[PDB]
RNA sequence: UGCGAAAGCAGUUGAAGACAAGUGCUUGUCGUUCGUUAUAAAUGGCCUCG
């Protein structure tokens, strides 16, 4: 039991807990009622009023290990109804920041603590700050085109915060599993909901493609047979809940995860296709079917690669002729027509490619995890190469200079590095640098400093950029 | 399933609690009223307390507590207090009885009775012929063992139940003794079956019987229900000593009455429940007064060979008082010696029987525990019960692994016989994740 | 009880199929089999009774599946065409068949079973070394 | 609802579907096997797949005209697909034609188009042979180990006193 | 012949992943 | 507070003529040989057998007028365009003509010729002419005003005329096909008596009917062939057919997702929809007990259920119409019922389906040894009842292995004193080895398939 | 725990202090510390507004 609070009077007794429920004890006779149901676990509980005419409560939403989510819930007394909701942005990141902690619970799991965990844990997170060298810490986030909302994959679930506004709009749950049926008691609590991994909308906007991995169950024959889902959703514009559309399972086939996922242009297909890209080199090639209203795969290239690498990036051309494909170290250009290499079409490069974009349709930025370079598809030759080892070595996951670089379609791009600040062993506050670079990389446009990791950094539909802080803040650089 | 408290004077409801989740059969409270106790059907024992001033003042009870130590229905329920007790005892269904502390019902500790606590022995053996004899609900099972074959099985018309059956060295007479009456029928082995006929005798069937035994093929020893012990052939009355009265004798009848006749070699000793043994000699038919025990007699046992008779109080001390010292010389040095195992026992010894080999080591076992004891050898120096403030009135084998027990004692002189036991219940499900 | 002598009968098929007396075995005018031993066993005792005939086509399909007797089985057509080409077959609603054995079992009742059992054995048969005339049949 | 309640899961009427799905990318009975697959006549079939004898399998197949065959391999996929328990003898069927009518298969434009769900098919029952050979050893062991490892003697009071 | 040894290895990997009513008994004493 | 989500348990051409369900099965006298519906509402179809004709009503699927005046064999029943007369066809010759839902009035008698009159259809551009084709070889057409001679007589055919078909936009063309396998065109403004020209469809010819202005669908013999006459030969042939092909009904502008359906009778029993726009694709099809020589379907603006109808040699009549709380277990589970809502899986008459969710659901539960924990062999069985079933199946084959496991790890002491479920096992046991054997041969298909490939 | 693909390839799980229990000795523990990349189990399950 997390919270216990006592009546002005005494006669009632507040308890909330892992159970997700708020639980009112009738003392005069040990009576119960119960409010179930509730977003998070229950960190406090209190009677607000003179007459006891509110409660607050504290949610946690423990699903969320990186970080913790604190929401703040004012309740009507009278009928048990949410009289204010109140939470800040919800990001998740991809390791725990800072020190934040798990919740004490009966025995340690992933998403709690055990009574002798704490103290170990706390010491191995600052150990794991301090020594450890893979600092990711970057979170996925996606930009609503009609509508500038901006969209969390939160696990199993996604909030949608308006930024304009700084408040919630909503929060919708997109995968099956126990995520809301009750509340994870004791072993249940090690189990995984479906987690979403990469979410992205279509240039149209009015299309959801989610991707979905889903975890069996432990002590299982069937416990290490991950499971891959696909999902399209749709909405009209007033409508605030996207419908599920349709459902692939098991895309690409059995336990190949959807590593890189792509809209594709306002060229083909009026904006609604998209291409799907595996650890295998595999590329799919999905569009929007009238006459079957649904989604179908249009085509195919599925060379049956022997070995894998997360490291893929996937770029479309604007008019829609040809796909950027870099698998590992070395890029394919396929013509979308016979969706296969061009009749150079191989690039090779010094180390994997991490994020293959283009600015404008002349040049190609490609990122490895040892620099950048700026090539012209013109001349096929490159024009600026800048050395982002001494920053970019293991500190990051490969696919995470995806979401750390960002390029306008108008006036150039952006390259964001995070460092540590040490002075006389590392410390755990870190300091974030920002460029602007113009297309071909020529020039700086400008050079701003921020005082903490910068999880991520998104370019907004207008000329402005958009970035989210681990102190969950959104700050934005533009003209 | 609720449980109501009702204002006397103004006959109208005070306070209301849904507690149990089915009928709510017995309650009970305490001396001072400050514990009201329910149990019922769902197996359930809860504890209402008035106990804090607050509580008094306001007249309000409260739900403290419930326990779970019934696997059925706990039909039954009472409570005593003293300054010296604090007994909550249950029954029921389970058909044990189960003891908590009125006090520190919540945190305090429990035990469970066994089912069947042998004080009174329903299974004999016969050591010639390897016949193993039980009696319930006046019917009569007879078992041979090379391995076991129920040889025969007798049915009596009586409705009232058999008291004792004691059967004949040699295993052709079997006696059946009732309160009301006591009949003697003849076994007669023919085709691995025994053949029942019943010996007519007048005096045994207007005889009523507490207990019977042999003297030898021919002769019997019965005690009738008012106290008097006579010689059968197949009456001899013996003279027995006059006990005196006391108060407590007054109050509880019984305890001047014979519990423990025991007859060997011609030689017979009674014991009462006031704790006075005396020797009998059945040749000369003449009482002699052999001890005054403070406490209850559980087992008697006598040894011809160390000439000494063997009493067990209810305390679990053991006293061999020689047949004319008093007592052995080893009794004097290991009464207050004896092992940890026999002095930590919670259940008394009922059953003594003497080991073939060697006349000296004696055998001893309770519902739950066999004991072997050498009289030959000294041992080495080295909460649920009454306080027992007050007056009662006014070499070494320890086992604990067969449980529980009926019966047990020997068929040869390396054969041991040990006779062990082998409804629905409400659903309360035990939580497993 | 219930009892047919399916042993003892089979050893009866073994010993029909096994004789031989030449040319009259295979007859130039049909290719059928005019053996009177076969013929008065088909006239007597096949047509008349269905529990024969429903034992029969038991029988002779376990033999046809015995490579012991399949080779001999598959010659002698003539045999299987005498005793067959009749409209006396106890499948037939026209046909009235009594029982030979008093308390006949259950399973000669199975209609199913003996159309099963009749179409293996001329499917088999129809497999095998057919003459001109035998054809025409 | 509720706004600080989360919106609920609803599949509703959605379409499920694989990334497999490949669509949008004497005794023989060989005339009625060859009648049937030309007409679509599902009843007419059924009664040809249902003979279990390999030999007529065979040579029904062997005579069969090989653009034909073809047509029966998809038509199989199918029947296969809604009637999974069907596997063990189907399988036989598309053996037979694979052999005999591999020469014709060879000298075909396409064919994972026209035998997607052949290949769709025959790849489900393959991701099971893992996991049954799992099953099938854990339920080895236990059975291995396993394998391994009164009125006649009644005596009645009221009967001996009556007689 | 390489299929019965890898089949054969198989079943040996996935082996690795896995009151009487009279009884007679002597007391020792 | 929410509430509780709810537990979650081809093509769409295909999909819409699966609607039509309800099936209703007429015996006629004898063979129909020609089905009409009738162009206006409640578009009552007419059907000619033996010698009689009768209508049908689309809601009632029942006959509402009967019209036995005719004396011979009827040959037809082709209604005009607004659908208030209905014109027939006698083995006499002799063709009438009657006002629709009154059998009584002949309003139009004509003797044709001494042959038989087979077909009989009402120019669908032009009211007042009636056009009747008869064995004579003459296709006379013949005006409501004049009775007593045609308006033309087309001629030029060798043997029997038994199609007439108008195209639609050029009510001066008129299309015959006979058995001579030669289909003829000929122009009404023009002399006539002479066809424009001739196409050969080399087998005798059962029906013509023009899906489209410039498109002719011929059907006979064992295939049929589309015809456009701007090019004069024919673009699709389409022989799926086994029997010889008889009739050839087309509709369009239908609320189906297809925009245009043509059904085509095989006489083998099959009647098979033909999409024009996927060049006259075979999508869908039926089965019936014998040869098929009739087939229609409900005009386009049907304002109701849609019919589909088919006519059998037997005279049978096949009518096809396009009509125009929470469970046990679900609350075990949500009642944390783990062990009882196992329980409600395995019960008498419960869908295969529902009984995998709900295994499913427990196993995606993180509630797997619990359920099994209070059990024994009794209520252990219906379990491994199921499995020895459901490890057939693909879809069931992992999860069965999954449960299995489980209660394999969880009552092996059990499973010593318990005799029936080592028979469970056993079989079981074989089971299993039989789908290893049957997923044996399908590795080495699929290899073998991608030799060829 | 590191790396990597999801498969896997390598490497770990030490020492001190304090408390309790049993008999200075033994065992178990830690809302104690230093260092290394480094079973569970107090009968205890989710409201109402048709």
């Amino acid at each position: 039991v997390l919270s216990l609070s006592f009546s002005h009077d005494g006669s009632y007794l507040l308890s909330g807990g892992w159970e997700k429920v708020m639980s009112l004890w009738q003392l005069e006779t040990n009576s119960q009622q119960f409010l179930p149901r509730l977003n998070g676990i229950i960190i406090d509980c209190q009677v607000l009023g003179p007459q006891g005419n509110y409660y607050s409560l504290i949610l946690q939403m423990t699903e969320n290990n990186s970080n913790s989510d604190y929401q703040f819930l004012l309740l009507n007394a009278s009928d048990l109804t949410s009289k204010l909701s109140i939470n800040g942005p919800l990001p998740v990141f991809n390791s725990t920041i800072k020190h934040i902690q798990q919740p004490i619970s009966a025995m340690n799991t992933k998403n709690s603590n055990s009574i002798t965990s704490l103290n170990h844990s706390k010491k191995k997170q600052s150990r794991k700050l301090i020594k450890s060298r893979r600092q990711d810490f970057t979170t996925n986030v996606e930009i609503n085109p009609i509508n500038k909302n901006l969209y969390f994959p939160h696990i199993s679930a996604v909030q949608i915060f308006d930024f304009y506004k700084n408040e919630q709009v909503n929060y919708q749950y997109l995968t099956s599993g126990v995520n809301n049926s009750m509340g994870k008691v004791r072993f249940e609590l090690n189990l995984q909901d479906p987690i979403i991994t990469d979410l992205k909308f279509t240039k149209d906007g009015q299309w959801m493609i989610t991707y979905e991995i889903e975890y069996p169950p432990n002590d299982l024959l069937s416990s290490k047979d991950l499971t891959h889902i696909l999902k399209f959703w749709t909405k009209n514009d007033n409508e605030t809940n996207w419908n599920l559309k349709t459902k692939v399972i098991n895309p690409h086939g059995i336990s190949v995860p959807i590593t890189k996922i792509l809209p594709s242009p306002r060229s083909v297909n009026n904006s609604q296709g998209c291409l799907t890209a595996d650890n295998n080199g595999g590329l799919k090639f999905w569009s929007f079917d009238s006459h079957e209203s649904n989604w179908c795969l249009k085509k195919i290239s599925l060379p049956n690669f022997n070995h894998f690498s997360n490291s893929v990036s996937l770029a479309w051309s604007q008019d829609g002729s040809l796909i950027f494909h870099g698998f590992d170290d070395k890029l394919q250009i396929l013509d979308f027509d016979t969706f296969k290499k061009f009749e150079v079409s191989e690039f090779t490069l010094d180390s994997e490619i991490q994020t293959v974009k283009l600015i404008n349709d002349t040049n190609l930025i490609v990122a490895t995890r040892t620099t950048l370079n700026a090539i012209n598809l013109l001349r096929g030759q490159v024009i600026n190469s800048f050395d982002l080892y001494p920053f970019v070595n293991g500190v990051y996951k490969n696919g995470h200079m995806d979401r750390l670089i960002t390029c306008d379609e108008r006036t150039g791009n952006i390259a964001l590095v995070i460092n540590q600040q040490l002075t006389d062993v590392p410390t755990i506050n870190y300091k974030s640098r920002i460029i602007i670079f113009d297309s071909d990389l020529s020039t700086k446009l400008g050079n701003f400093t921020h005082h903490e990791y910068i999880s991520w950094i998104g370019w907004n539909y207008d000329t402005d950029f958009i970035f989210l802080d681990i102190e969950s803040t959104l700050g934005v650089v533009g003209t | 399933g609720s449980i109501k408290f009702w204002d006397f004077q103004f006959a109208t409801l005070n306070q209301s609690f849904k507690a149990h989740d089915a009928d709510v059969l017995c309650l009970t409270t305490d001396t001072d009223n400050n514990y009201v106790f329910s149990a019922g059907v769902d197996r359930k024992i809860f504890q209402f307390s008035q106990n804090t001033n607050k509580s008094q003042k306001n007249n309000r009870w409260v739900n403290s507590s419930n326990r779970l130590l019934h696997g059925n229905d706990i039909r039954a329920i009472c409570a005593y207090q003293s300054k010296g007790a604090d007994f909550l005892v249950s029954g029921g269904v389970e058909k044990t009885l189960v003891i908590n502390s009125l006090t520190s019902f919540s945190n305090g500790n429990y035990r469970k009775m066994p089912t069947v606590e042998p004080y009174s022995k329903n299974v004999l053996v016969n050591k010639e012929q390897r016949l193993v004899v039980s009696w319930s609900e006046s019917t009569v099972k007879i078992w041979t063992m090379g391995n076991y074959k129920l040889v025969c099985k007798l049915t009596l018309k009586d409705d009232q139940n058999i008291s004792t059956c004691s059967l004949s060295p040699d295993g052709q007479v079997l006696v059946v003794g009732r309160p009301s009456t006591t009949k003697v029928f003849h076994l007669q082995p023919v085709g691995n079956k025994l053949k029942v006929t019943k010996l007519d005798n007048d005096l045994l069937l207007r005889t009523s019987t507490k207990l019977v035994k042999f003297i030898d093929n021919s002769k019997i020893v019965i005690c009738s229900c008012e106290d008097d012990v006579f010689i059968v052939d197949l009456p001899q009355e013996v003279e027995l000593l006059e006990v005196t009265s006391t108060k407590s004798s007054i109050k509880v009848p019984y305890i001047n009455r014979i519990n423990h006749l025991e007859v060997d070699q011609n030689i017979a000793v009674i014991s009462r429940g006031c704790g006075v043994v005396d020797i009998l000699d059945l040749k000369a038919r003449i009482s002699k007064p052999l001890a005054r025990l403070n406490n209850f007699i559980t087992a008697v046992h006598i040894n011809t060979s160390r000439k000494s008779v063997v009493v067990i109080t209810a305390d679990n001390k053991i006293y061999e008082f020689n047949m004319n010292s008093v007592l052995t010389q080893w009794s004097k040095n290991n009464t207050d010696n004896l092992p940890k195992e026999w002095k930590t026992l919670k259940e008394n010894c009922v059953g003594i029987f003497s080991d073939i080999e060697n006349s000296s080591r004696l055998w001893f076992w309770g519902a739950t525990w066999i004991s072997r004891i050498d009289f030959d050898v000294d041992f080495p120096i080295n909460g649920l019960t009454i306080t027992d403030e007050s007056n009662f009135m006014n070499h070494f084998f320890f086992t604990d692994k067969y449980k529980p027990l009926l019966f047990v004692d020997l068929i040869s002189s390396n054969e041991l016989a040990i006779i062990e036991r082998n409804q629905k219940a409400f659903i309360q499900p035990k939580l497993v994740f | 009880a219930p009892f047919f002598p399916n042993k003892t009968f089979r050893k009866l098929i073994i010993a029909l199929w096994s004789s031989n007396m030449g040319e009259i075995e295979d007859v130039k005018s049909s290719g059928a089999s005019e053996n009177l031993i076969i013929v008065e066993f088909t006239e007597k005792y096949y047509t008349k009774f269905a529990d024969i005939q429903y034992y029969f086509q038991s029988e002779f399909n376990q033999l046809l599946e015995d490579p012991a007797y399949q080779d001999l089985l598959l010659k002698n057509v003539g045999k299987w065409l005498a005793l067959v080409n009749h409209d006396k077959h106890c499948s037939s609603v026209d046909a009235d068949l009594e029982i030979f054995v008093p308390n006949p079992p259950q399973a000669i009742e199975n209609e199913s079973k003996f159309k099963s059992n009749f179409e293996k054995n001329w499917l088999s048969l129809l497999n095998g070394q057919l003459s001109l005339q035998q054809y025409k049949s | 609802k509720d706004l600080a309640s989360a919106t609920n899961y609803v599949e509703g009427n959605a379409r499920v579907t694989s990334g497999d799905n490949f669509k949008h990318v004497t005794g023989t009975v060989t005339v009625i096997l060859s009648q049937a697959l030309q007409s679509n006549d599902h009843s007419l079939l059924e009664t040809v797949l249902n003979n279990r004898d390999e030999r007529v399998i065979r040579d029904t197949i062997f005579r069969l005209k090989p653009a034909l065959a073809v047509i029966l391999l998809e038509r199989l996929a199918e029947r296969i697909a809604r009637q999974t328990h069907r596997q063990g003898p189907l399988n036989v069927w598309v053996k037979w034609c694979l052999i005999i009518h591999g020469g014709y298969l060879v000298s075909i434009p396409n064919l994972m188009s026209t035998l997607s769900s052949l290949h769709s098919t025959l790849k489900r029952r393959s991701d099971l042979l893992p996991r049954l050979l799992a099953l099938d050893a854990r339920l080895d062991c236990t059975i291995n180990k396993f394998k391994t490892l009164e009125d006649d003697v009644e005596y009645n009071e009221e009967l001996d006193d009556a007689g | 012949k390489q299929v019965e040894i890898a089949e054969r290895n198989t079943e040996l990997w996935n082996l690795i992943d896995t009151l009487p009513t009279y009884t007679m008994e002597y007391l020792d004493i | 507070s929410t509430a509780r989500p709810r537990i979650i348990t081809t093509t769409p051409e295909q999909r819409y003529w699966r609607q039509y369900t309800s099936a209703q099965l007429v015996k006629e006298h004898n063979s129909v040989t020609h089905i009409s519906f009738n162009p206006q509402h409640p578009h009552d179809f007419a059907v000619t057998s033996s010698t009689r004709v009768q209508i049908f009503s689309s809601r009632t699927r029942q006959v509402i007028k009967t019209f036995s005046r005719f004396k011979d064999v009827v040959y037809s029943a082709s209604f005009r365009s607004d659908g208030k007369l209905l014109c027939a066809g006698d083995a006499t010759g002799l063709v009438s003509v009657y006002d629709s839902y009154n059998p009584r009035t002949i309003l139009l008698s004509i003797n044709a010729s001494t042959h038989p009159t087979h077909v009989t259809k009402f120019h669908t551009q032009d009211n007042k002419i009636l056009a009747t084709a008869s064995d004579d070889r003459v296709t006379r057409l013949w005006d409501i005003s004049n009775a007593y001679e045609p308006q033309l007589e087309l001629t030029g055919a060798t043997d029997y005329v038994r199609t007439l078909s108008f195209i639609p936009a050029a009510p001066h063309l008129v299309a015959t096909g006979s058995y001579d396998g030669l289909i003829r065109l000929y122009d009404t403004r023009s002399s006539g008596s002479t066809p424009i020209y001739s196409l050969n469809h080399d087998q005798p010819v059962e029906n013509v009917i023009a899906v489209s202005p410039t498109q002719i669908v011929s059907c006979g013999g064992n295939n049929f062939k589309v015809w456009d006459l701007t090019s004069n030969k024919k673009l699709y042939e389409r022989g799926n057919f086994n029997k010889a092909v008889t009739c050839l009904d087309y509709v369009e502008n239908f609320d189906s997702p297809m925009q245009s359906a043509l059904i085509a009778s095989s006489l083998d029993g099959h009647v098979k929809v033909f999409d024009p726009l996927d060049n006259f694709q075979v999508k869908f099809g039926w089965k019936f007990s014998g040869p098929v020589l009739s087939c229609a379907v409900s005009p386009s603006t049907a304002q109701g259920n849609r019919h589909l109808v088919a006519g059998l040699s037997s005279g049978l009549l096949a009518i096809r119409t396009k009509k125009k709380r929470m469970r046990a277990f679900e609350r075990n589970i949500n009642q944390f019922k783990w062990s009882e809502a196992l329980d409600n899986a395995f019960v008498p008459g419960m869908a295969k389906e529902l009984t995998l969710t709900v295994l499913q659901e427990l196993r995606k539960r993180g509630k797997v040894r619990v359920a099994l924990y209070g059990r024994d062999e009794s209520t252990l069985e219906p379990l491994l009842n199921w499995c020895l079933k459901g490890i057939e199946d693909v879809r069931s084959a992992s999860i069965v292995a999954d449960w299995v496991a489980v209660v394999l790890e969880l009552y092996g002491n059990t499973l010593e004193s318990s005799p029936v479920l080592q028979e469970l096992m056993i079989d079981l046991k074989t089971k299993v080895r039989h789908e290893i054997h049957k997923s044996k041969e399908a590795q080495r298909i699929e290899g073998m398939l991608q030799l060829l490939t």
